């Protein structure tokens, strides 16, 4: 019996917690003697202040204290972000406010003053009574007029952002010797993750001062490292506790001003502090994303093959870096080329500042915005060259042949180098088999008195190792069960299930008996976290050589327990059959026997100096094509997405049932970005989309009756097991394909630039009939 | 979140309610449903000192076919409009119109009496009820008024209800017999506050001219709007894509809407325009009986 | 200045407690009736999670002051499970991976509950979508939920 578990559809381990409601979330936590923090936020977009009136706030009963800026610029550093630095140069700042500075305000929703009261009702009751008089300054909003820079945000100025540049060989000759040279600029919409759980933090101090407990949800819960350094009380003593999270999409990823204010205030009062975000707040305070300006250029010959490709990008970072370091901007500038033959290139990314909510990293950050413009310049190019988008992408995709194809673009640091180590294979048979699966041609064939069709491709910077390591640990027990410690984090995508399978496979124990513990920094003093579709080959790779450390620790230890040497039958139950077929020793009894007999019955080998797990220089790049067909009502602005199918090649799907969730779910978040979601600021500076009535989240009825999934496990990469990151591959080309279809269905020019596609824009067909 | 502090009471009777909030507050408010008041509280956009819960008062809950009209209690739930009588002539337009009001969860607690007194510019009910020529009885401590729907709707979020007084019941006249009623709206997602919508109702002359027509507009200004002159076109004239198109294209010329987030001014005028003719389409067909179907 | 005494039935257990009128039902059902099962996402009758059974009808625990619920039956997601055995709705939701994060699970489940318990109707993909539509999710999106609900209604009725 060699029961296999990886690749199998097994129902999630997380399911029952969430279904019954036994699972606790950050907002669910209660601690006796709690104080409830409410935050007085900005009402100006750009303003310096004189704030001294919390008098009637301080004097309403039930309120224990009101925290001003002067409390917190103290010690009271300003929000550091970490490695990925060089640095070039420099950093400060942003970081955010970073904590309430008693001088200037750089966006509506910025923390200025925190109150502390007994119940959250009384907390904001006192928050109203706080008065701050403002000097309104001029307001910056357009990324392009940020750097043509009058109206400077920082008085030190403090050039807006960081300028990233990457460019191969001889693009001067690649362009100069081209027949069709194509220039167009694209604009992406400002939108984010907007998960269902708003941000929430609970801090309990151990006033014995020794320590501090944080049931806050800080999204690398092993980034106590920041709070520690900031508060100067490091590094244990800041012991983080595990909580379930209601979705993040990287939008919650990192340290916020709220996190430190609470932690500081908790420490210096010896009193537990609780914080729970407004949705409204979330819309003006939680990290933004997606807003770019994509000037692009192409070099093409009479064949239609690529020769040269690129110009400048303007990433609008909002007002501040927020562990939203060039990281994403650096990634974006690395992969606006995707999985194509691109002889040369010229990135000049301008990460810039405006009076908006500080930009973090939304699901597939910088790659939704880039694979849009890239596929919106390719579609446009087919208009002049004259012939099909299908057979353009078809023969200048990614020659292989070529593979390994060390590019092709830069000067390749994505995010460091060198890459693209595209050792993973056949670029094309995906697109080929993806349309041989099976329609596309079948309703390009349309009697089409309705409307039309679209395409788009997405490669992914999706195992950001991180580099070198990731920790893991497996433990067998006296009670039948198995325990797995990991540096992973259940944002709700099924890590605790995937790892259980990985361990199940290697240990020959049902994934039911295995439990997984994460984000509890007392058990797990070191872990990396969960971002950039990574946690399987990294943390699952940790789980493997952990479970593989026990099998030796056990099988070796079992040969000593009976007297048979390490050869037997073949050895799994999980237990130990020597011979064929006398006797046996179970895997748990082995562990139960290693008690206080001079020892210990467990493993945790990742890692040491010269790390473990080892994933270094080159990450895997998964690639995928999205296929869409839309109908449109022209007398109004309506549309009904008739068909949808994202198909992505990624070696070794670990859990097919759950990966389907990660593909479909993401794809919808893409349609949300493509046709519904935009943060609208009024020309003076105030946010307009603050409620849910304004910001449009896709609902059940409007979505495609099915997103089809075409994944194949050809060409496993060489990081055993040969698997890929898949938690982002849904949204990548969701924007471009929708756009192409809309332009194909009208039909004028293939000339759409700005997302989203509002119903007002989409009667420019009233023009067509006129 | 976090609504302001207030005192709270449940009224026993229709004049008990009037009696208490009168001396209770210059700024005492009524509640009933909550789906508009309670959220206005979590946004701290309202500061009642006293809240009067009338949601538990006997009479105002039923539906009657009195005389040549139809009586509806003010506390009648949106859901009990999609169900069940429903009412006479039934479907009337309302079960077709209420089916747009947000979702079942909200429709389960939102009252007709609330939406009319709240009077959101984009509220689906008043738009319909104006096309039916509604009549709203409003009891007060002093006496009892009856106000037609035309004067009632003042502005967005403003009604002509005097402070203190209470909307008791809405009665709609049961129109003619065998007439056409339809309602359609456009919105990004099914159930959102619509960009543009229309409710058109046609009565056939059989011999088949048009005897009477009433037309209203969702989101033409600050309130529902009768297109009294666009109706004049249809009168005496028959069927026809053109008379329909001519009627619809002439209902929007007198309209200046508000923007911006979901659409611009002239934009909405053109969406409403296709809403009028489209409703007029099914405003026939439904007008066919003589039954035997 | 003003305290109010609640006499409410919650998931069977009747409670008597004094609460300030302004506390919302959601906050009351989480404190101190520590039934964290009910979850709060939006703040104005949209997110869905909010949703609870009030007197048989699904309403938002978030547009109702706790005080308005006096002398009424209330049921939350905690009340589905009956002696270890997950209520079939919960089973098919896991059988079809109808949930990844957890938030949009109280909301949908409680919306679907009275619909389930009453003998009609069938729920086909189209009518299934319309049913859950009152609840938002940012993870699935719905495809599997719609697939999950349908499955639940087949083992319900036609059932071998
Ligand atoms: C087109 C449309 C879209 C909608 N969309 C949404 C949505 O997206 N989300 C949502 O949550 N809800 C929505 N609603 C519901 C809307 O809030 C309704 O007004 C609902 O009925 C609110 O409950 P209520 O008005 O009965 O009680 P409340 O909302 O408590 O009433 C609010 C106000 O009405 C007054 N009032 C109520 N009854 C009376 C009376 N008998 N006499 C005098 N004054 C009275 C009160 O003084 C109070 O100030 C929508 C409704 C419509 C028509
Ligand atoms: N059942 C699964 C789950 C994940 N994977 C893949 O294996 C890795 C393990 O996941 P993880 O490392 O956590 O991926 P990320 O750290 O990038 O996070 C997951 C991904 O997809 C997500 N899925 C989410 N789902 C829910 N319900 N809620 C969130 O907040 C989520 N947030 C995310 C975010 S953020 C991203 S980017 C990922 O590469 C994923 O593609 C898989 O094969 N099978
Ligand atoms: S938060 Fe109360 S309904 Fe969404
Ligand atoms: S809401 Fe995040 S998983 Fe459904
Ligand atoms: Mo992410």
């Amino acid at each position: 019996n060699r029961q296999a578990w990886i690749g199998q559809e097994v129902l999630r381990r997380e399911d029952r917690r969430l279904l019954t409601g036994t699972a606790t979330f950050a907002g669910d936590l209660g601690v006796p003697g709690q104080l409830h923090m409410r935050i007085v936020r900005s009402t100006q977009a750009h303003a310096r202040i004189v704030s001294i009136d919390a008098t009637e706030a301080e004097k309403t009963p039930g309120v224990r204290m009101v925290i001003t800026s002067e409390h917190t610029r103290h010690l009271g550093s300003v929000l550091l972000e970490e490695l990925g630095y060089h640095e070039i140069y420099e950093n400060i700042e942003d970081f955010s406010h970073p904590v309430l500075a008693v001088d200037k305000v750089l966006y509506v929703g910025q923390p200025v003053v925190a109150v502390l009261a007994v119940d959250p009702y009384l907390a904001e009751d006192a928050a109203e009574l706080v008065s701050i008089e403002y000097e309104p300054l001029p307001v910056l909003l357009d990324p392009e007029e940020a750097l043509t820079g009058k109206v400077e945000l920082f008085p030190g100025r403090g050039n807006e952002g960081a300028r990233i540049k990457k460019a191969y060989g001889d693009i001067d000759r690649a362009f100069a010797e081209a027949e069709h040279v194509i220039r167009h600029k694209y604009v992406t919409n400002r939108h984010s993750g907007v998960p269902m759980e708003p941000r929430a933090v609970v801090v309990q101090p151990d006033p014995a001062r020794d320590t501090l407990f944080i049931w806050g949800t800080v999204h690398v819960h092993d980034n106590r490292r920041i709070i520690a350094k900031m508060l100067n009380l490091p590094e244990v003593n800041v012991r983080m506790k595990h909580v379930e999270i209601g979705g993040s999409f990287g939008v919650k990823g990192g340290v916020f001003p709220e996190n430190v204010v609470a932690a500081w205030a908790a420490r210096t009062l010896g009193v537990p502090i609780k914080w729970t975000e407004d949705r409204v707040e979330h819309m003006t305070s939680t990290s933004h994303a997606r807003e770019m300006v994509h000037k692009l250029e192409l070099a093409l010959d009479a064949e239609g093959r690529i020769l040269g490709m690129k110009d400048e990008i303007f990433h609008n970072h909002g007002a501040y870096f927020r562990q939203a370091e060039p990281l994403v901007s650096d990634i974006t500038a690395g992969i606006v080329f995707g999985p194509y033959r691109v002889p040369a290139y010229d990135a000049t990314l301008h990460a810039v500042f405006t009076n908006k909510t500080p930009v973090g990293a939304y699901r597939a950050p910088g790659r939704y915005e880039s694979t849009f413009a890239r596929e919106r310049i390719f579609d446009l190019a087919c208009a002049e060259i004259g012939l099909s988008k299908t057979e353009f992408r078809r023969r200048n995709l990614l020659t292989a042949e070529d593979l390994p194809w060390t590019p092709g673009l830069d000067i390749v640091h994505e995010p460091y180098h060198f890459d693209s180590g595209d050792v993973v294979k056949h670029f094309n048979e995906a697109l080929e088999a993806a349309n041989f699966s099976e329609w596309l041609e079948e309703s390009k064939r349309l009697r089409a008195d309705g409307r039309k069709v679209g395409v788009g491709l997405g490669v992914l910077m999706d195992k950001a190792g991180l580099g070198l390591f990731e920790t893991g640990g497996v433990e067998v027990s006296r009670a039948g069960r198995v325990t797995v410690k990991t540096g992973g984090s259940s944002v709700g995508q099924g890590i605790e299930t995937v790892l259980a399978q990985i361990v199940a496979e290697e240990l020959q124990i049902a994934p039911e008996n295995i439990d997984i513990v994460h984000s509890d920094t007392e058990l797990i003093p070191d872990g990396v976290g969960s971002w950039s579709s990574r946690s399987t080959v990294l943390a699952g790779g940790a789980a493997r050589k952990a479970a593989l450390a026990v099998v030796e620790k056990a099988r070796r230890l079992a040969s000593e327990m009976l007297e048979a040497d390490p050869d037997d039958l073949e050895l799994t139950a999980g237990s130990f059959k020597v011979k064929g077929t006398d006797q046996q020793i179970s895997l748990y009894e082995i562990a139960a026997a290693r008690d206080p007999f001079t020892a210990r019955a467990d493993n945790d080998e990742p890692g040491l100096a010269a790390d473990a797990v080892y994933m270094n220089n080159a990450m895997n790049y998964p690639y995928g094509v999205t296929l869409v067909q839309i109908e449109l009502d022209p007398d109004t602005g309506g549309h009904r997405i008739l068909r949808f199918s994202t198909s992505t090649e990624a070696g070794r799907v670990i859990n097919p049932l759950t990966t389907r969730g990660q593909i479909i779910g993401a794809a919808v978040q893409g349609i949300g970005g493509a046709l519904y979601e935009e943060f609208l600021y009024e020309e003076d500076g105030q946010p307009i989309t603050t409620s849910f009535m304004d910001y449009l989240l896709p609902s059940a009825q409007e979505m495609p009756n099915v997103d089809c999934f075409v994944t194949e496990d050809a060409k496993s990469p060489d990081n055993p097991f040969g698997a890929k990151g898949l938690g982002e591959i849904g949204i990548i080309a969701a924007g471009a394909a929708i756009a192409s279809a809309i332009d194909d269905a009208i039909a004028d020019g293939v000339h759409t630039d700005r997302l989203p596609v509002t119903p007002e824009q989409i009667f420019s067909r009233c023009q067509g009939l006129n | 979140m976090k609504p302001p502090s207030f005192d709270y009471v449940v009224a026993d009777s229709v004049e008990h309610a009037l009696r208490l909030l009168a001396d209770g507050g210059d700024d005492a408010k009524i509640i009933a449903g909550g789906q508009s008041l309670v959220p206005l509280l979590n946004f701290r956009m309202s500061r009642p000192s006293l809240l009067v819960d009338i949601n538990r008062v006997p009479g105002l809950a039923n539906i009657r076919k009195s005389d040549q009209t139809i009586a509806i209690g003010a506390l009648t739930r949106h859901a009990k409009l999609t169900t069940s009588k429903t009412i006479s002539q039934n479907l009337p337009i309302l079960s077709e119109a209420a089916a747009w009001i947000a979702h079942p969860q909200i429709r389960n607690r939102g009252t007709i009496g609330g939406s009319l007194a709240h009077a959101d510019a984009a509220a689906e009910l008043p738009v319909v009820l104006l096309a039916l020529d509604a009549y709203v009885t409003a009891q007060s401590l002093q006496g009892e008024r009856k106000i037609p729907l035309k004067e009632l709707l003042v502005s967005h979020f403003v009604s002509s209800i005097l402070p203190g007084e209470l909307i008791v019941e809405v009665n709609v006249p049961q129109l003619p017999h065998g007439s056409g009623a339809a309602f359609d709206e456009f919105s990004r997602r099914h159930g959102d506050y619509a960009i543009g919508g229309a409710a058109s109702l046609v009565t056939l002359d059989e011999q088949g001219k048009c005897s009477r027509a009433r037309i209203t507009v969702l989101g033409g200004g600050s309130t529902a709007i009768r297109c009294q002159e666009a109706e004049n076109i249809l009168i005496d004239s028959t069927l026809s894509s053109h008379d329909i198109a001519a009627a619809a294209h002439a209902a929007v010329q007198g309209l200046d809407p508000v923007p911006t987030v979901h659409g611009s001014a002239q934009y909405r005028a053109q969406v409403i325009r296709t809403m009028v003719e489209r409703t007029l389409a099914k405003a026939l067909h439904r007008a066919r009986p003589t039954k035997e179907s | 200045m003003n305290a109010f005494r609640l006499t409410v039935e919650v998931n069977g257990v009747t409670h008597a407690t004094d609460v300030e009128p302004r506390r919302l039902l959601a906050d009351f059902l989480r404190d101190d009736l520590h039934l964290r099962g009910t979850r709060v996402g939006c703040e104005h009758g949209v997110c869905g999670s909010c949703t609870v059974i009030l007197d048989g009808q699904p309403v938002r625990s978030c547009t109702v002051l706790a005080v308005q619920a006096n002398n009424s039956r209330i049921e939350t997601v905690e009340s589905l499970q009956k002696d270890g055995q997950l209520h079939p709705l919960q089973r098919s939701f896991s059988k079809c991976h109808a949930l990844q994060c957890g938030f949009c699970t109280s909301g949908f489940l409680m919306t679907l509950k009275p619909l389930y318990d009453d003998e009609d109707v069938t729920l086909d993909a189209t009518s299934a979508r319309e049913a859950i539509s009152g609840n938002l999710c940012r993870c699935t999106g719905y495809q599997q939920i719609v697939e999950a609900t349908v499955d639940a209604f087949h083992c319900r009725d036609h059932n071998d």
